[PDB]
């Protein structure tokens, strides 16, 4: 084994001196024996010369003396992959932090790997069926892209991630990978206890989503490497087993801020707005790995956070160039009577065209977006002039717009304890046929409350006939 | 009096709509000036510490 | 207080015998980091020369000081360690060019990434080539048909000119360049070599899934057989994306120097400026405005000056440049936006306000203009569209502030002309079909039709003019102009079809 | 300068543009050992611009009508290459970007263009 | 030339310091002009110095200090930016009866940029002098001169 000696220790940056010819390469994990800890991981950054290379520790460097033993692993930061990581809380170094024993994995893949080539990529953009009525018709998710989940606190961010992972595993057979990079201490414990009571993570049964711990209480090396550890476990299920995995990075703004902290402390000059110089290189190395290959795909549903409400910043404009879809969750609904608060006009996607979804799906999406945009802009005139001071065409369009806004908000399977209704999983063919019949005049005699908390064309006919009699 | 009150409602709605377009244009200029002030202040401290 | 070069490792080799291997061409890697490689040696290596590491990664020796040489790696930093043996190729940063590259997707160094095998190149041109002077240049006179009705009548493009494409995200920047390359199938599939134009799409800064989806759409419409694709995603190094503009200009320059037309599309110009500033910030340089170096304006002005029109003594070819500028909220007075507008002969502004209302593509008549687009256009389209650019800009300012008798005539004629000129995606028109639709909206033949029937009137007039009056449509495309007999026949056919 | 001193003729110097002389020296000042100034410029901005603008003046042997043009850096008159050249010109013709989009040909700003002969 | 034709150049000192010379000549123009006018105030006469302009003297001092391998301060200037202008203006004060009875008037002109008086060199000279004369560009174009 290649051994080394610690020469410098200034915070997270620790320089190790090796021998001639036995020096490690870039992005190499270095082992270090400590007291109560198992092994202190230290990723190699660059070589300063004279048989010395600067490394960044992924934990606390307190207590290290000048001349400690630093063993080299020979490769990068390996992590456990496969079906053994489902239901367990893993870390950035691939170790368990759930106190449930070690992850018995057959192989260990490194976190630093190249992405797919140009000949092994998907030549056509496919749509990903999520099961929701407001997501399969409006902003459709692309198979192998990035989706931004923008929303506030208490709007429905944690409930949307649990319902999408359970519907994809039952209709398509794909696992999930929640990589909470830059999260808080209280948010990590509440997310693990809520998933066990709904059926997503089973300790004795079968799990379907991976847990990757990554709080902000560690140093800069653990927060920046949290995105590579979570993406390596989701990419193994699509290349070896062939499944459409879904990666979650909560939040997306924590990945860009963690990369500039380790680069500024090593000697690199800043760029714009206090950002690192390799902003387009660090964000592109992790976003291109979650694409579509010949065996499977890897969707991304990160939560993009704008800096002080600014979309033209260096951390907002760099992540929006690779996002194919967007799941904007505004605060206008929520308590208004929509489950969940999904904006039909603010949530846009690049896969909502006539050459990717067909001519039938493009006509139904354009008709529902035009009726919702005209009713929202006419709300200021209806409150000052009443509802009876309109024409014949304006009165019929206003009555159909109220029922179409509540028909897309169906009750999820994991939210049955909050609303009392059963979980409805509408497919892509059932959601397009129900929206086209309401816009043609086939359901104009139905009530406005018959479409609320329902999904599909068969659920609207059974709820309208049972409401009166 | 009814014609003056009806004309005042149209002038108040036009003044409120024109103020929203000016606030949106001023917010884009304030966001670009805030990012440029952080880059100009950080470049002055990095130039004096490296000399 | 000390110095670099000879230090510890490099200071213990000159005391014995530093020979054996040739240090003039090869060299030992002393340090590597931040996309750089401090190789110890390279005495006979020239400036801006191609290098190669032990793992197969290419390099470019930028600075050549005494005892050391700064090599810029074009790949990942994990393929070069301390103590590796590098090697020089003997030449500068060149790439493959010739007529054998049509139909394959190449990268930044010229290697194929489509899996079609090797490229049959006819030569080797350098990426850093000087532009031509005023003696080997001529005026732009050839017409470049883009297919759009709002671009061929307002700000037209020509062979040898540089037309920019500024705008924000999701407005119509990349959609304007894709429609112009697919509309050249009517002239490239024939026998006229002077009317053909080889496309050159240089996707720099785009994602990996966006480059594969755009190449599949052009092959299904018979448009990828005579178009070069330069793949340059953001997942590679900073030296690969910055050199994508120089490598794509060297391959398209071979057709202009022999007797053919070329069309280069640098999508996008904003992504190339961010990749060049990342490598300059790591080499300890002075940052000017918007965290950019002092040579930011010289990198875009040198690559766009080579796309000019040659004279008759140089071959008669030309090279068209179509750079897309990505603005942040419509800020046209930025640092990278002012440098591209001061070097190109015209620009195409894409506003995000009119793009969300249905006006596709959103081309502002009061902002977009063409310098050498008046003389480099068709005579048939310019005669039917009399004062089309001046009437479009005046109708937009009067409609935003508005019922008089004079204002009602300009509002009805301006609304029908904007809806008829808005075409769909991948639906380009020829010069004979666009001259009959623009002559009816400017003469008052479309004022009696409704606003919602603007899309149905364009498809009915084009089909009736291709079976009942085929002699008028074929004369406008072959001759390119309309005399007294051609103008009288077009007015009688449009008036009889509008009443039925 | 030779046609106005050795021959005595009213020469007309037309520079386009005058802002390219200061921008070219800022990119090569970082490799010569000089530290950066304001907005990443050279430290000798007022010394280099004053040595070339003083020689293009009217002397006792002949006159020299200088008609140069300055370029605003991203539409900003408070830059180091635009504000330093305003103290070496008798007449200034500032072109605002807001008046060019309205229809003014050209965009002659009357509230910013000043001269010494306006008396 | 205008002062000599109106009988005013016979008792006025002209300190020529153009921008075409070195940075050390323009930066030392304020200290050299104050030494010649101080001889009349220490004998029994009155003097009036006019430092035109105060904005040009600050740019000349920062150019020579940046080339001598020194660390900069704010707005790419030296550390003692406020001490350079306050020391040259403090010497122009009215003496008492036991020193001769002379005085020295200082007229420093501050070149602003768009009426911004909240700058670095604008706020430093306004808090050292005993008053300031604001010259706005709005009333100067209408005809109200000065
Ligand atoms: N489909 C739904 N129907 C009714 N209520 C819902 C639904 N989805 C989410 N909610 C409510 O939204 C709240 C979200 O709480 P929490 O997860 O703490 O905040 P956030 O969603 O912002 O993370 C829950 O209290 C839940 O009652
Ligand atoms: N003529 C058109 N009709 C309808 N939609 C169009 C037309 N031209 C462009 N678009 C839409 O504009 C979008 C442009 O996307 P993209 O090229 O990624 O952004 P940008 O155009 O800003 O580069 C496309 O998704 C396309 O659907
Ligand atoms: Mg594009």
């Amino acid at each position: 084994p290649a051994s080394g000696k610690i020469r410098a220790v200034i915070g997270a940056v620790v320089d190790v001196q090796f021998e001639q010819g036995e020096l490690p390469a870039i992005l190499n994990a270095l082992t270090i024996d400590q007291g109560n800890n198992q092994k202190l991981v230290l990723e190699v950054a660059q070589h300063l010369g004279e048989n010395a290379v600067r490394a960044i520790a992924m934990d606390g460097t307190e207590g290290l003396v000048r001349g400690q033993t630093v063993v080299d692993t020979g490769a990068p930061i390996s992590v456990p992959v496969g079906r053994g990581t489902l239901g367990r809380i893993i870390n950035v170094v691939g170790e368990p932090i759930d106190e449930r024993g070690p992850i018995e994995c057959k192989q260990r893949n490194p976190i630093h790997a190249d992405p797919p080539s140009f000949v092994e990529q998907s030549t056509e953009a496919e749509v990903l069926e999520t099961g929701i009525k407001v997501v399969d018709l409006l902003a459709p998710y692309a198979r192998g892209g990035k989706i931004g989940l923008f929303g506030g606190a208490g709007v429905g961010k944690t409930v949307f991630i649990q319902e999408l992972i359970n519907n994809i595993a039952k209709a398509h057979g794909g696992f999930s990978v929640f990589t909470g990079v830059g999260e808080r201490t209280r948010e990590g414990n509440d997310l693990y206890r809520e998933m066990k009571e709904t059926g997503v993570i089973n300790l004795e049964g079968e799990s379907k989503v991976a847990l990757v711990f990554g709080q902000m209480n560690e140093p800069p090396g653990a927060r920046a490497r949290v995105a590579l550890t979570g993406l390596t476990i989701a990419e193994y299920f699509r290349d070896e087993e062939g499944q459409d995995v879904l990666l979650f990075v909560d939040n997306i703004f924590r990945f860009t801020q963690a990369g500039s902290e380790v680069s500024a402390l090593l000697g690199r000059i800043p760029s714009a707005v206090g950002y690192q110089p390799t902003l387009a290189t660090d964000m592109g190395l992790l976003q291109e790995r979650i694409t579509t290959t010949r065996k499977g795909s890897v969707t991304s549903v990160q939560a993009v956070y704008v800096p002080a409400d600014d979309l033209t910043d260096p951390a907002p404009a760099t992540t929006f160039a690779h996002l194919d879809a967007t799941t904007v969750l505004s605060r206008g609904i929520s308590e208004l009577g929509i489950y969940p608060a999904v904006d039909p006009l603010d949530s846009k996607s690049r896969l909502l065209d006539v050459s990717v979804v067909g001519q039938e799906h493009y006509d139904v999406a354009t008709g529902v977006q035009q009726t919702l945009q005209a009713y929202k802009s006419l709300q200021d005139i209806i409150a000052i002039l009443g509802m009876d001071e309109l024409s014949e065409q304006d009165k019929l369009t206003v009555e159909r717009a109220r029922k179409i806004q509540r028909f897309l908000s169906q009750p999820f399977a994991v939210a049955e304890v909050f609303t009392g209704i059963e979980g409805k999983l509408v497919r892509l063919k059932d959601t397009i046929a129900s929206f086209k019949a309401v816009l043609e005049g086939k359901y104009d005699h139905l009530p406005e409350n018959a479409f609320y908390m329902v999904g599909g064309i068969e659920d609207v006919v059974a709820k309208a006939e049972k409401i009166a009699a | 009096y009814a014609s003056e009150i009806s004309a005042r409602r149209n002038a108040m709605d036009n003044a409120s709509k024109n103020a929203g377009e000016m606030i949106n244009k001023y917010s884009i200029l304030y966001n670009r000036t805030r990012q440029a002030v952080i880059t100009n202040e950080l470049v002055d401290i990095i130039t004096g510490a490296s000399s | 207080k000390a110095a670099p070069t000879e230090v510890s490792s490099i200071l213990e080799s000159k005391i014995r015998v530093s020979d054996e291997a040739n240090l003039d061409e090869t060299g030992r890697v002393l340090s590597v980091g931040d996309g750089i490689a401090r190789v110890f040696g390279l005495n006979n290596c020239q400036a801006e020369e191609l290098v190669e590491f032990a793992s197969g990664v290419k390099g470019m020796a930028l600075n050549l000081e005494p005892g050391q040489v700064g090599i810029v790696l074009f790949g990942s930093d994990r393929e070069v360690k301390e103590g590796e043996i590098v090697k020089r190729t003997g030449k500068i940063v060149d790439v493959p060019i010739g007529p054998g590259m049509l139909g394959r997707v190449v990268d930044a160094l010229g290697n194929p990434i489509d899996g079609k095998g090797p490229i049959e190149a006819t030569g080797y041109a350098i990426a850093q080539l000087k532009a031509p002077g005023i003696l080997p240049r001529r005026s732009v006179f050839e017409p470049m048909q883009t297919g759009l009705k709002a671009v061929d009548a307002l700000v037209p493009i020509g062979r040898g000119q540089r037309e920019l494409i500024i705008g924000d995200r999701q407005t119509g920047k990349t959609a304007v360049a894709l429609d112009t390359i697919l509309n050249q199938k009517r002239w490239n599939d024939g026998n006229d070599e002077s009317k053909k134009l080889y496309c050159v799409y240089v996707a720099v800064g785009q994602k990996r899934s966006t480059v594969a989806q755009l190449v599949q759409t052009l092959e299904q419409n018979d448009a990828m057989k005579y178009s070069i694709v330069v793949a340059a995603t953001a997942s590679e190094a900073a030296p690969l994306q910055y050199l994508a503009p120089f490598t794509a200009c060297a391959i398209a320059e071979w057709f202009r120097d022999n007797g053919k037309h070329a069309l280069i599309v640098y999508d996008d110009l904003s992504k190339q400026a961010v990749a060049y500033r990342q490598l300059s910030l790591l080499l300890r340089r002075p940052p000017g405005r918007e965290a950019y170096p002092g040579d930011v304006f010289y990198l875009h002005s040198r690559l766009l000056e080579r796309a000019a029109k040659m004279s008759d003594a140089n071959g008669g070819g030309s090279l068209t440049a179509l750079p897309v500028i990505e603005t942040q909220g419509g800020d046209v007075s930025a640092y990278i936006p002012t440098n591209v507008i001061s070097i190109t002969d015209g620009q195409i502004f894409l506003e995000a306000e009119l793009f969300y209302k249905g006006i596709r593509p959103a081309i502002n008549v009061g902002l977009s203009v063409s310098r050498v687009g008046s003389a480099a256009q068709v005579k048939a389209m310019k005669q039917v569209a009399g004062s089309l650019k001046l009437f479009l800009a005046q109708y937009r300012e009067v409609a935003a502030f508005a019922l008089d008798a004079s204002t009602k005539q300009t509002l009805s004629r301006g609304e029908r002309l904007t809806q008829l000129l808005k075409q769909k995606q991948y639906s380009p028109q020829a010069s004979e079909e666009q001259v009959p639709v623009i002559y009816a909206g400017v003469n008052g033949f479309l004022d009696n039709i409704p606003i919602e029937r603007i899309p149905e009137f364009e498809e009915q007039f084009i089909a009736y003019l291709k079976a009942n009056e085929g002699d008028i449509l074929e004369a406008i495309r072959t001759k390119g102009e309309l005399s007294s007999e051609l103008l009288d026949k077009l007015k009688s056919a449009t008036e009889t079809f509008v009443a039925t």
